[PDB]
């Protein structure tokens, strides 16, 4: 007994759009933050709350710029999203 | 002496009026400040944030709970035309998305 | 320690004349203390550039006004501003 | 001292499935991965600026915040 | 002796990107603005340069969304401009 | 009172030429006419409101320029 | 004998002016000593720097005064400059020309 | 009537070194002059900013400092702050 494609992805939708649990891993990502602010100043000392901020930072921000490269993918008769429509709505986003 | 009468009863409110007139005098804005911008400031303040709550409070007792959650808060912000005009580029912390899918990735 | 001020009470006493019965978490009372915050700064700081663009140096009820007026965007500013201006009448009756 | 490769596949395909897309090509990952450090270094520059101009040696999370609203993102809830 | 189609088009593009003027008329502009003017007010006066203002103002508007709309149009595999592509536009930058 | 078909046709194209097209459909009029009477009435209520707080009856420039400032479309060359 | 503070500071652009502007301003409460020169110098090294190329835009065309379209050719074709005022319409200024390359003839 | 003040002669004694022979026209004049004013509101409004935050009442060089490192990109920040410590040393040797 098998499914077909096209299914378990509605269902992952509609379970995943309603929640406001965290997606991305604790660990690796404030080892990259850490390591990422080591090129302007040396033996910096982060605090316990900063990361939880830029986390839902780029949280929000990453979902939102994938909701409009789907946008500008399916204006053009398709259901599938190449780099080509991420880089067209960051050239017409302004960025 | 008489007795001393709080001059947010006067004008019959319930935000302060003294913090805002010592806030606004105190943060270098202009060099003089008259008398009624407190109670302007205040009614105004007051009737925002009541509306904001009132919304919320509705919005939350679909779910048969009690408190109110900041998911409640973002679900009755983004559900008004006036409220979303306003706060066009803020992000709330856990607050998640609006149910929504297209009508052509649709079986 | 030092003493730190906030809107939490306020905005209690408005939650309970408005509902009867419903509680409410830390995170809704920091949530409204931002917004109540950045909405004051905002109206405050609009007053502000409108009176000292007329070469006059006060700040009274009318930039305050203008300033809710040029803010607050459709039906929502109109109700506003009546409201202000019962409010002042009173303080004027007594 | 490679930490980019954190962000892996899943999770990935888990932080896309919020927009409401269905079909997922095989170069979207590297894309997305270049795009994230561009922002993570523009907002933590202004972050250390401004812990530096204090005379200080930790960050709070309150730079933060003021780092994030001068670009036009503001943030409620932690202050 | 007749030109084939499309050697017009790039002789005025050629030559009306190398100008500065202003291309709509005057006075059909100005009855427009003291029209929409008079819709808010009664007994309203008007000066010498805040026309020529909104009238820059409005044809800088305009060319920035043209250019925009062409790169979109562009972007679908076509050459003809169509209204979905400005309703596109305009959805995308938020407005 | 139809002051809004005084745009007429070729101005529209003089524009879109000078941004750079080579084909234009005969539906785009109605939707150019349409956004730009929306941009001009907010353009005109910002600017009419200034002048209305200073208890004058003739607008000036200057007027103008700090409504498109405030909305944000900062021009030069008007003092 | 009285001396400007300019001349001391070795600045073509004024100082007391400055002072008196942002004292006035409300800006805030007390203002310091040496504040007025800093921003004098940056000011007179940014307008430096903006009219050194736009002379040198305006050498092109076989002409000797400088009109705005020179500006916004000097403006537009740098890259800093772009980042910092790419938020402003200069009025009479034009467009820099570009065609795309799939609309041309073949 | 009555005095007006702008940068007028400034400009002109700055252009009058680069390239000495080189006419301005009115408009341009114009743009210059206002282009000034932008670069100096947004400087001294990021001052005050910044002197506020750290609950303290006065302006001096370095917040000025910090806020041109904040606000010019690129390239131009390193020879901006070169060119103002300089010239504050030498304006301090007297």
């Amino acid at each position: 007994h098998r499914y077909r494609p096209g299914t378990v992805a509605l269902r992952e939708i509609r379970r995943y759009q309603k929640s406001t649990e965290l997606l991305i891993r604790k660990l690796p990502f404030q080892r990259l933050v850490r390591e990422i602010a080591q090129d302007f100043k040396t033996d910096l000392r982060f605090q316990s709350s900063a990361v939880m901020a830029l986390q839902e930072a780029s949280e929000a921000y990453l979902v939102a710029l994938f909701e409009d490269t789907n946008l500008c993918a399916i204006h053009a008769k398709r259901v599938t999203i190449m780099p080509k429509d991420i880089q067209l709505a960051r050239r017409i986003r302004g960025e | 002496r008489a007795k001393a009468k709080t001059r947010s009863s006067r004008a019959g409110l319930q935000f302060p009026v003294g913090r805002v007139h010592r806030l606004l005098r105190k943060g270098n804005y202009a060099e003089r400040v008259g008398a009624g911008a407190p109670v302007y400031l205040a009614a105004v303040l007051e009737y925002l944030t009541a509306e904001i709550l009132e919304l919320a409070g509705n919005a939350a007792r679909d779910n048969k709970k009690t408190r109110i959650i900041p998911r409640h808060l973002q679900l009755a912000v983004r559900n008004d035309e006036e409220l979303n005009k306003l706060l066009g580029r803020v992000t709330i912390a856990q607050g998640g998305v609006l149910p929504n899918i297209q009508s052509v990735l649709l079986p | 320690k030092t003493r730190k001020e906030s809107y939490a009470i306020y905005v209690y006493k408005v939650l309970k004349q408005v509902h009867p019965d419903t509680g409410i978490s830390s995170k809704a009372m920091s949530i409204m203390n931002s917004f109540v915050n950045d909405v004051f700064e905002r109206i405050a700081g609009e007053a502000s550039r409108l009176a000292h663009y007329n070469k006059r140096s006060t700040i009274t009820s009318r930039e305050i006004q203008t300033a809710v007026r040029l803010l607050l965007p459709g039906e929502l500013a109109k109700h506003a501003v009546s409201e202000g201006t019962k409010a002042v009448t009173k303080y004027t009756s007594a | 001292r490679d930490n980019i490769q954190g962000i892996t596949k899943p999770a990935i395909r888990r932080l896309a499935r919020r927009g409401g897309v269905k079909r997922i090509s095989g170069l979207i990952y590297e894309e997305t991965r270049g795009v994230l450090k561009v922002f993570l270094e523009n907002v933590i520059r202004d972050a250390v600026t401004y812990t530096e101009h204090a005379k200080r040696k930790t960050v709070t999370a309150m730079d933060v915040v003021y780092a994030l609203k001068r670009q036009g993102r503001t943030l409620y809830g932690f202050g």
